[PDB]
């Protein structure tokens, strides 16, 4: 029937609306965890480079 | 005629239950993906 | 008398709607609760079925299911739409003359299907229970009516001594009545007031005369022969004491 198909598109409209959510917020998800990944990556290899570099100022002095 | 609703409401459940069973299946793909790039990092920072 | 006669209003109202609430549940078993569309129901009259769903060809003509299917002593008008939809034509229905399905008790105020179930359930429960009251009732009567109208003799009787108590006159050490005997009584009340302490002091006074006599009682005392016919004698009233006993010249 008509109702019955405007009911059923309804109940599609909100799969798809709840789908479309999870996907944005899967994709913010491992976007931000991509970004904690990145800059962590950052900080400990410049914080690691920097301690190479302190201990070869530190061995020249000696 | 009855079964007709009877049917229609027995399989709006049962795209209600795919519905949900696909956003776990989001949430545990996300997960997954999570856990892989943590070890990605600290394999790699260990090596480095 | 709680539980019977609430049982009887039960009764009484689930009787008379078991076949249409039924035939609804049975129509309506697709949908028992189900959160999108209310169901109209109006178990109305013979064929105007189109007079009542003109609201529903104002609303959705080629969906919103409406319709009375069986049952033609009262034809089950179940409308079928949405919530807004089917308030909205229910309230035009009911300007075309419509009714819900709101009763007491538990049809009108839960879900058609368990309430059905309900319905059948005490349709098959109870007239045991009528009957089984009956019988306790019966036995009730029979071995309790002969000591609560005994007791009720009893309390009747010390209504009426309480009651009258208070027509005496008294201060602190002692009480005085008067009252009023027929002469043909006067040995009775004498051995019966011979018993108290001292023998209390009686005044059997002859009564004043027919001056200031109004407050005088009356009876009729007439010979056997005449005797019955001191009731139609005394259809109308009575003497004043100092008239004379009519009750001779009917016989």
């Amino acid at each position: 029937s008509k109702l019955e198909a405007i009911l059923s598109q309804e109940v599609e409209a909100e799969i798809q609306a709840l789908l479309q959510e999870a996907e944005a917020k899967a994709e913010a998800v491992k976007r931000e965890a991509e970004e904690k990944a990145k800059a962590l990556l950052q900080a400990r290899e410049r914080a690691l480079e920097a301690q190479y570099r302190a201990a070869l100022r530190r061995a020249e002095s000696a | 005629l009855i079964k007709s609703l009877a049917e229609k409401e027995k399989q709006l459940l049962e795209r209600l239950e795919a519905a949900k069973k696909e956003a776990e299946e989001r949430v545990k793909r996300a997960e997954a993906e999570a856990k892989a790039l943590l070890e990605e990092a600290e394999a790699k920072a260990k090596a480095l | 008398t709680r539980q019977k006669q609430e049982l009887e209003e039960e009764l009484a109202l689930a009787q008379a709607y078991l076949e249409p609430l039924e035939r609804l549940a049975a129509l309506a078993h697709g949908l028992d609760k189900s959160p999108f569309l209310r169901v109209i129901p109006f178990l109305l009259t013979e064929k105007e079925l189109p007079l009542v769903e003109e609201a529903l060809r104002k609303a959705l003509e080629d969906r919103y299911l409406l319709a009375h299917e069986a049952y033609a002593g009262g034809v089950a008008a179940l409308v079928v739409v949405h919530r807004k939809e089917v308030d909205q034509a229910k309230a035009a229905l009911s300007r075309a003359g419509v009714a819900e399905l709101r009763l007491p008790g538990a049809l009108g105020e839960l879900p058609l299907s368990e309430a059905a179930r309900r319905l059948k359930e005490r349709a098959e429960a109870a007239p045991r229970e009528l009957s089984e009251v009956r019988q306790h009732l019966a036995k009730l009567a029979r071995e309790s009516a002969s000591t609560l109208q005994s007791l009720w003799t009893r309390a009747q009787d010390e209504v009426a001594r309480l009651k009258a108590l208070e027509e005496l006159a008294s201060g602190r050490f002692g009480f005085a009545l008067l009252g009023y005997v027929p002469v043909k009584a006067k040995p009775k009340v004498e051995e019966a007031l011979a018993r108290h302490k001292e023998s209390v002091v009686y005044a059997f006074e002859p009564v004043d005369e027919h001056h200031e006599a109004d407050r005088i009682p009356v009876v009729l005392d007439n010979p056997p022969w005449a005797k019955p016919f001191e009731l139609l004698v005394s259809f109308l009233n009575t003497p004043k004491y100092g008239t004379f006993d009519p009750t001779p010249v009917v016989p």
